[PDB]
């Protein structure tokens, strides 16, 4: 699957996608790939 | 976002 190596992808038991980016150190509930 | 506060950025998240 095509995914930039900076995008550390994790999924919450709530059924939510949640990002943790290694460069900016950011946590986003918004997935840019899902749209 | 409009969602609850996301999980604090831990470098390597194992859940």
């Amino acid at each position: 699957g095509p995914l930039p190596p900076g995008w550390e992808v994790r999924s919450t038991v709530s059924g939510r996608i949640y990002f943790v980016d290694h460069n900016n150190r950011t946590t986003q509930f918004t997935d840019p790939r899902l749209h | 976002e409009l969602e609850s506060p996301p999980p604090p950025y831990s470098r390597y998240p194992m859940d």
